[PDB]
């Protein structure tokens, strides 16, 4: 919905 | 893979390819039905964003150059302060976008040098 729920694509998670 | 990878723009299919003939260099998406197009300009990228490989997450982001110092006055009569451009783009094969990282880090780069 935000561009910080984009951005979490990112950091994702090991 | 140079110049041209096969990327998602708006959720919707098509290849990005990248122009450094033109000033600005930049770069143009085309739809692989061709219904849809657009064009970037890659002299203002002042930043790349990728997914790294390791990470399921396909995508890629470009960020434009800013110039807050400008100060641009809002309808309300007050000054703002503008903000940086970002694109955000989806590849499927982690190569494609790999090249596209890697030729536009070859742009930035590119103008950075020169100043």
């Amino acid at each position: 919905l935000s561009p910080d729920d984009i951005e979490q694509w990112f950091t994702e998670d090991p | 893979p140079s110049h041209s990878g096969a990327a998602i723009f708006e959720k919707v299919s098509g290849i990005i390819a990248i122009n450094e003939d033109v000033s600005p260099a930049e770069l143009t998406w085309r739809s692989t039905d061709g219904d849809k197009v657009h064009t970037v300009v890659l002299s203002t990228i002042d930043k790349l964003q990728a997914t790294p490989a390791s990470s399921e997450k396909m995508m890629l982001r470009l960020i434009g150059k800013v110039d807050e110092s400008k100060k641009r006055k809002d309808n309300e009569g007050n000054e703002v302060v503008p903000k940086p451009q970002r694109h955000m783009f989806s590849f499927n094969n982690r190569t494609v976008m790999d090249n596209i990282k890697m030729t536009l880090q070859q742009i930035i780069s590119r103008y950075k040098d020169a100043d």
